[PDB]
RNA sequence: UAGUCUGGCACGGUGAAGAGACAUGAGAGGUGUAGAAUAAGUGGGAGGCCCGGGCCGCCGGUGAAAUACCACUACUCUGAUC
RNA sequence: CAUCAUUCUAUGGUUACCCAUCAUUAGAGGAAAUUUCCAAUAAACUCUGGUGUAAGGCUUAGAGUGAUGGUCGAGGUGCCCUAUUUAGGGUGAGGAGCCUCGGUGGCAGCCCCACCAAAUCCUCU
């Protein structure tokens, strides 16, 4: 009935709003980045290995099916 | 409906009980109508032709370039050329003032088309109608709007109101604005049927007087 | 076409209650945004208005139209008689 | 290349009340149900002209200019039926008529997400 139109690589604002507002959430899973920041699950995965490399997010537990990242803590 | 009784049309000198004001006044007339329809083809449009100037006071402009260049110098006229309308009837929306600034415009003879510009059917479409004439009369032919009769329109509230006199004139023009004034609006008649019931005579300010 | 059925009119009237009318007389009355203000609507109008001084406005601003100040009539509801 | 607004020049245009539209009248136009067809059938409403009234640049031609090189935000908009009546169950078509960037909640404001109504009915099943 409805057909979603997700983005495959970043537009100018979608990299800006990912590079800022991904750690400004509390959960970071590549299913909610695909939902909220309007991209595909593969990009949502590919856009978080480079934010773990940056020092903005933090990994909790890894699995083949689902990985759960979070904000970098207050401490 | 025929109404007249010029028997002893006096008691116009009874002024200083009917006035304890001081200033420049405008004497009016509101006449009584019953069963008129404005929604149908009943044309109550035109004038009642007075002779002896009740004398209105408002801003009058003259558009053109004629012998009237020399004639209307002694008026101390607000004269305006075509070279002073390219910012006048265009600056209408963005500047929110009454950008006409004078309460009349004009089309003449010798200037057969005054203005077929976008500011021609622009000016003759927003009231203060450019309707007065200055054909080739050439004795004054500008202040003869101030020295003219009176006009009145049909509308959707039916009531009529028009100025048959003014202050600063003799009282013997206000008996002359009873002779050549209301004798004609019985001849000026269609089956807007027997339109004249009663004529409530009244100055600028005063008390109900009655002459039929 | 007789007769009959039916409506109007005349003969043909007094009185009470009630209604919808309409002439004589009355209040409150009208909300596109918006200008600070329930724009009825026109001839307005930069001047009036009150016991020597004071407010209402022009404008800024909504909108062919903004009051102090003279009248009539549109026309919705309550309600008054020779 | 399409489109809207804004400022300046076209031997260019009706105003003794018109312009947009509220009104009305004169005129050209169809899907699906209903299959295996064919032409029907018959709307709802939509325009130009005309008259009374209420906006104002019009609508025609030139160029500098907002902000589009693509647009508006793209969503809410119905009847039927039930002792789930602030709830619950249906899903045919083809047309016209209006509020704002919602008010809150949850990883709180953006991007999603749920909900509380804005103005809707006319009819060919």
């Amino acid at each position: 009935r409805d057909k979603l139109n997700n983005l495959v690589l970043f537009d100018k604002a979608t990299y800006d709003k990912l590079c800022k507002e991904v750690p400004n959430y509390k959960l970071i899973t590549p299913a909610v980045v695909s939902e909220r920041l309007k991209i595909r699950g593969s990009l949502a995965r590919a856009a978080l290995q480079e934010l773990l490399s940056k020092g903005l997010i933090k990994l909790v537990s890894k699995h083949r099916a689902q990985v759960i990242y979070t904000r970098n803590t207050k401490g | 409906s025929r109404d007249t009784l010029y028997e002893a049309v006096r008691e116009v000198l009874h002024g200083n009980q009917r006035k304890r004001r001081k200033f420049l006044e405008t004497v009016e007339l509101q006449i009584s109508l019953k069963n008129y329809d404005p929604q149908k083809d009943k044309r109550f449009s035109g004038t009642v032709r007075l002779k002896s100037t009740p004398r209105p006071k408002f801003s009058v402009c003259v558009l053109g370039d004629q012998q009237h260049c020399d004639e209307a110098k002694a008026v101390d006229i607000p004269h305006m050329d075509i070279e002073a309308l390219k910012k006048l009837n265009k600056n209408k929306k963005l500047v929110k003032k009454l950008a006409k600034k004078y309460d009349a415009f004009l089309a003449s003879e010798s200037l057969i088309k005054q203005i077929p510009r976008i500011l021609g059917p622009g000016l003759n479409k927003a009231g203060k109608f450019p309707s007065l004439l200055t054909h080739n009369e050439n004795m004054v032919a500008k202040v003869d709007e101030v020295k003219s009769t009176i006009k009145f329109q049909m509308k959707k509230v039916l009531c009529l109101a028009v100025a048959v006199g003014h202050v600063k004139m003799t009282d013997d023009e206000l008996v002359y604005n009873i002779h050549l004034a209301v004798n004609f609006l019985v001849s000026l008649l269609k089956k807007n049927w027997q339109n004249v019931r009663a004529l409530y005579i009244k100055s600028t300010m005063g008390k109900p007087q009655r002459l039929y």
